[PDB]
């Protein structure tokens, strides 16, 4: 059959998911954000996080940054009877641009969860002083890596 | 390339890191007066010491890693060693207050003192490096240095640093024996700071050591010197296809990525393999076969936890020497077929194939034997955490009436932590049970 | 093309029962076809884009390359019927700070990827006929935090069955729409 | 003139390249130096379909080496050839795959594609005109199968008129090495089924077993292995390294042994699979060597070829023998075993003999058919990655690279769209 069979394929998936997950979830009795399955998505957002952090702090430290277009390179395999090593990375001095990933509303809901926080109690490294105090601190570094600050929840035609 | 930087917290931690380093050195060759003296008689050392050591301009290696401690008494007694001309007394930094079984004050009053330099030393470390990977941080739950202080540091190297790998390596309360009272005090604060600030921890106990010993190599008179032997023989087994090669290199992130199903179980059932004696190696035919087999049996394992109690989720094993892969695909076949071992519905197989062509080598004056090959495993269960639940009952027992708190209160802190964390670790155990349950 | 045009109300750019729908529209054809019949739902002629890949047949407005739209209208509504088939579109606009930036949205997408030229979207098609409403200011200004001010070029791909494709300056419901606009 | 370029990705699929590289340079006479020290007729003419002519005769390679892990060079360089190929093919990273195929592709395969690319480039103009590429890897990891479906799309997408056939390995439930193959598998099954000519099916598994159970090997390792998929290689290749009498190419068996583009995979067999002991005594003749490429105890599959109907046969020989006894053997083996391949397409053996006989042994005559025996690998292949993704186990580490999830959908539909396919196939009745 034609690609409706592939989407609603995939649409029984996530459905029986959330049929037999909550399933369980009743179960014992606790709510989804809790359980295994609605915690990627929070990942993922650590990860974009991660993005924005190593972008900032290398910025902010020596090596992880700098300029590699003079950075020489190793012999090695035996003492010398062999190669030279090489790198082959952005050191050419190519400029990456900053990306971002979030999801819908309503294609979040159908999912499983329409974006439950977790836990009250649980994310002291959340609001860590450390990681608070950063957010103060490093507000130049922040401004000069990406302006565009997201809202993208509410875009579902 | 394939460099990492190890991190040693209290006593434990600080004796841990001299045994691996110690094994390191007569494993490769490496003499105690840092260059290479032996120009008549070679005994070895071409290879890629690089990994761990450090070549210098005058033909001499460096140390690296991070030895810290609050009290000034083991630095010093690791400094008037045959060793001391090795490393550098900078690596070494000492302290005027000292936690010894405390929280309160490593964390608060104690450990907050000493943090740029220990920032500033494992910075340069770093640059001083061009390939990172992971770490190795070694400390202990009982220790209140290795347990305020570490968790103070991790909290910012993880902050610092999120696409490295974080390992962790500490010593585990038995539930029968032990050593100091404010054991569980210390864990449970630990423990959420592990879980959820780090990727991957280790768990290990010191009875299931005496047990070994006792049951194999056979000692009335056990000492801390062979339990550091094991636990570097297992280090070094773990980090074995980083210093050399093989036919299938398996490094760090190789066994890390699946070694983590999940980021709130990441406990994994380490077990060392042949763990005998002189005597005990010499009219012994060893086999892959029946060391698999047996490293699977519940009194061979460092964990005092029934394996049948629960079931596994997945497995990584490695293999150190002269190994045939015929032996291992026929120990395979005979495991996947075993009725005795349990296992879910849903993995019906995961496993790794480290080949090690550098066979293990001996200590004069140890234990081990001369065996031709070695092998270990890292399996996830959750029969294990029977150990979690214990402890929280403990930790609620000791804390109906708060004794031994006023102390921690007095020192400054909240006292919601306690429920903060006794509540987090009763729905890390509700998610193993859900795990643990099969449709 | 519709710079120094009078926009207000309603500026289509398409419509099926025209004479001449494609006459601004420009058609790229690779193991497809692009034909006007008559849809069975509505029993009215409609404008037909198939292909095996969706990236090698569609339709871009205007027909010139050279050219832009230039249409200030924020609001783009098109009536499109669902082929049960991988279908995108591409919209190219202009901002304030005179940036092209391009937004297109495919129904074989999950997360707004954002990127400083491009923005790729996800969307859902029901069975049947959907009215599909496309807020360029308002995406624009999520996406990038500017403002929008004109379009440049529209490029709808195959695998989808148009009715009708305007601008609106604000969003109508089916009771303010025009006889012509509305679908029976 | 007409050269063939060849690539390499993946650690198994590096060895198992070396391991070929010193097979056709020992067959070919090429000393460990660089040197010719041949003493042959034909090794002369048609060298440079893999060398390149050089100053004073040293040829030289022509295979790439594409790789993440540093680790992999030392060991191949170190080898009694490793000081032969061109240090400057050997292009690798500075972080490893971890088996990851997503992060791999994505990460580990934007910066450093680009030198891969522009060498290939090089190497394709170094050239007048060239046939195809071959790709040697594995889809145990994250970088033989995260970069060469890359590599491949792009060298067609580049070149659309070239040979793109390939010899991955494909996985077995039996003996796994990586925990999330699966995915891995449904993720380069996709590139393969959309963006290559042909595919042929290499098992380790199956190969022990035949090594054990016939050749009788006290430590059969991966060196054996690699011998032997060196050898289907030579064999494989002789057609156009060795013409005869009855010459062949890939595209001509490409063309010929594919009724349909989305079922382009194979069956390879070496026929004189014999113990130490028993290479003293065994009789040189056609009935025999007929019965090894059609008995299901040589074939490497891990599976059963008599479950299904034979679609597609091609028999290359190499030796001096006749024609004659292939064709009756061939005709009497369709008559008799007529429940065993397709009723409505007559003839589905094809016949071709190298004269030339390959170095070190005097008969020689590999199997390249494709049999109804993958739908098992395939159904459970659907089946493991049905069950890992129907609790989305081990999942976090592809979603936390970049990429969404219903890549897995599209695929497992893809796949279930070709087992059904296949199974629909299978059952070719002649009419109602």
């Amino acid at each position: 059959p034609p690609q409706h069979n592939f989407l609603k394929n995939w649409r029984r998936h996530i459905a029986l998911r959330k049929k037999q997950q909550e399933a369980l979830s009743k179960h014992l009795k606790k709510p989804a954000s809790e359980l295994l399955m609605h915690t990627g998505e929070s990942y993922r957002k650590i990860q974009e996080e991660r993005e924005v952090i190593d972008r900032a702090l290398p910025t902010q430290h020596d090596g992880k940054a700098t300029s590699w277009f003079w950075s020489p390179l190793e012999y090695l395999g035996d003492e010398m009877t062999g190669l030279l090593m090489t790198k082959k990375k952005t050191q050419r001095g190519l400029v990456e641009p900053i990306t971002h990933i979030r999801k819908p509303l309503s294609i979040q809901v159908e999912t499983g969860l329409p974006a439950q926080k977790d836990a009250w109690y649980r994310y002291t490294w959340d609001r860590s002083l450390f990681l608070i105090y950063r957010r103060k601190e490093l507000q130049s570094i922040m401004a000069e890596l990406d302006f565009s600050q997201q809202d993208i929840d509410g875009l579902e035609v | 390339m394939r460099e990492c930087i190890s991190i040693h917290v209290g006593q434990a931690g600080v004796q841990i890191g001299n045994a691996c380093w110690e094994l390191y050195c007569l494993e490769h060759g490496i003499q105690p007066d840092g260059q290479m003296p032996s120009d008549k008689t070679i005994g070895g050392g071409d290879d890629s010491f690089n990994t761990f050591f450090s070549e210098t301009g005058a033909g001499k290696h460096v140390p690296r890693a991070v030895f810290v401690d609050l009290e000034p008494t083991v630095v010093d007694e690791v400094r008037t060693g045959t060793y001391r001309q090795l490393f550098h007394p900078e690596q070494l930094i000492t302290g005027k207050e000292d936690a010894a079984n405390n929280y309160a004050r490593g964390h608060y009053t104690i450990g907050k003192e000493i943090v740029d330099l220990v920032l500033d030393r494992i910075r340069k470390l770093a640059d001083l490096c061009t390939g990172l990977q992971g770490f190795l941080i070694f400390h202990s739950f009982g220790g209140g240095t290795g347990s305020g202080f570490a968790s103070l540091l991790m909290e910012r190297l993880s902050v610092d640093y999120g696409k490295k790998s974080k390992l962790e390596f500490a010593i585990y309360p038995a539930p029968q024996v032990s050593t100091a009272v404010v054991e569980p005090y210390n864990s449970i604060l630990t423990t959420h700071t592990t879980l959820e600030h780090s990727d991957c921890a280790f768990m290990v106990d010191n009875e299931a050591i005496y047990d070994i010993c006792r049951r194999n190599l056979d000692i009335e008179r056990p000492t801390y010197t062979n339990l550091n032997r094991l636990i570097g023989q297992i280090v070094s087994s773990i980090t074995a296809s980083l210093r050399f090669d093989g036919a299938l290199n398996v490094d760090l992130t190789e066994f890390q990525t699946n070694l983590v199903p999940y980021p709130r179980i990441h406990f994994p059932l380490a077990t060392y393999a042949p763990v005998i004696s002189a005597e005990k190696a010499y009219h012994e035919q060893l086999s892959v076969a029946e060391i698999t087999n047996a490293c699977f049996e519940p009194a061979n394992q460092m964990v005092k936890c029934d394996p049948r109690h629960g079931k596994y989720m997945a497995c990584c094993m490695l293999y150190r020497g002269d190994v045939v892969p015929k032996d291992v695909n026929a120990a395979i076949a005979t495991i996947k077929t075993k009725r005795t071992i349990q296992f879910v519905d849903w993995c019906p197989t995961g496993f790794k194939v480290g080949i090690n062509y550098q066979p293990p080598t001996v200590v004069p004056g140890g234990d081990l034997a001369k065996v031709q090959r070695a092998v270990c495993m890292l399996s996830n269960t959750t029969a294990i955490a029977e150990a979690w639940a214990r402890l929280d009952h403990k930790f609620d027992l000791m804390y109906a009436k708060r004794a031994f708190v006023h102390w921690y209160v007095g020192e400054g802190m909240e006292e919601g932590e306690f429920s903060e964390a006794r509540e987090d670790l009763a729905a890390l155990e509700k998610d193993y049970e859900e795990v643990g349950v099969d449709s | 093309m519709f710079k120094n045009t009078f926009q207000s109300g309603f500026l289509s750019i398409l419509y099926s029962i025209g004479s001449k729908p494609l006459q601004i529209w420009d058609k790229k054809v690779r193991n497809g076809h692009i034909k006007r019949i008559t849809d069975n739902d509505i029993q009215s002629l409609v404008l037909e884009i198939e292909g095996t890949n969706v990236s090698t047949t569609y339709i871009t407005c205007p027909a010139d390359p050279k050219k832009t739209l230039g249409i200030k209208l924020p609001f783009l509504v098109m009536i499109i019927k669902n082929l049960k088939k991988y279908f995108t579109f591409e919209v190219q606009v202009l901002d304030d700070k005179n940036v092209r930036r391009r937004f297109r949205a495919s129904n074989y997408q999950s997360t707004t990827r954002v990127k400083p030229f491009i923005c790729t979207m996800p969307m859902r098609l029901d069975d049947g006929w959907n009215q599909i409403q496309f807020n360029l200011s308002d995406f624009t200004r999520r996406a990038y935090g500017t403002n929008y001010i004109e379009t440049l070029r529209v490029q709808i791909h195959a695998n989808c069955r148009i009715r009708r494709v305007y601008f609106s300056d604000r969003l109508y419901s089916e009771d303010e729409l025009p006889a012509e606009f509305k679908l029976y | 003139m007409r050269e063939i370029v060849h690539l390499q990705a993946g650690q198994c699929g590096n060895q198992i390249g070396a391991k070929f590289w010193e097979v056709i340079s020992d067959e070919h006479g090429i000393d460990p130096t660089g040197t010719y020290h041949g003493d042959s007729d034909l090794q002369l003419e048609r060298i440079n379909v893999y060398y390149n002519e050089a100053t004073g005769g040293k040829y030289v390679p022509r295979a790439v080496l594409v790789d993440l892990e540093p680790g992999t060079m030392d060991s191949v360089r170190s080898g009694p050839f490793g000081q032969i190929f061109r240090p400057d093919n050997f292009v690798f990273g500075q972080s490893g795959a971890g088996n990851n195929w997503a992060k791999g592709h994505y990460t580990e395969g934007a910066e450093l594609v680009d030198s891969v690319l522009d060498v290939v480039r090089k190497e394709a103009e170094s050239c007048d005109c060239l046939q195809g590429f071959q790709l040697t890897h594995s889809l145990g990891g994250g970088t033989g199968s995260g970069m060469g479906t890359l590599l491949i799309s792009k060298i067609r997408e580049e070149y659309p008129d070239r040979i793109m056939n390939t010899f991955s390995v494909v996985p077995s439930p039996k003996v796994s090495d990586t925990v999330v193959e699966p995915y891995n598998a449904t993720l380069s099954v996709h590139q393969l089924v959309e963006n290559t000519d042909e595919t042929y099916c290499i098992d380790n598994e199956a190969l022990y077993d035949i090594c054990f159970r016939t050749l009788k090997l006290t430590t059969p390792t991966y060196g054996d292995l690699n011998h032997l998929v060196s050898a289907t290689m030579s064999g494989v290749t002789t057609c156009l390294r060795f013409p005869g009498q009855l010459n062949a190419d890939l595209r001509k068996l490409a063309v010929n042994m594919v009724p349909f583009p989305r079922l382009h995979f194979f069956m390879p067999g070496f026929a004189p699979l014999t113990s130490r002991g028993s290479q003293q005594y065994r009789a040189l003749t056609v009935p025999e060597l007929t019965q090894q490429m059609f008995d299901a105890k040589n074939m490497m599959a891990a599976c059963d070829p008599r479950h299904g109907r034979y679609l597609t046969v091609a028999a290359v020989f190499r030796g001096r023998m006749s024609m004659k006894e292939v064709d009756e053997q061939m005709l009497n083996v369709q008559n008799k075993n007529s429940s065993y391949f397709v009723e409505w397409i007559p003839n589905n053996v094809k016949t071709a003999v190298c004269d030339i006989p390959p170095r070190g042994l005097k008969m020689s005559a590999t199997f390249i058919g494709n049999s109804t025996a993958i739908q098992e690998l395939f159904k459970r292949i659907s089946e493991q990655f049905t069950a890992m993704f129907r609790r989305k186990a081990f999942l976090h580490w592809y979603t936390g690279e970049g990429m969404d999830e219903m890549e897995f959908t599209e695929a497992e539909s893809n796949m279930n769209d070709l087992v059904s396919e296949y199974q629909q196939y299978q059952d070719a009745t002649a009419e109602e």
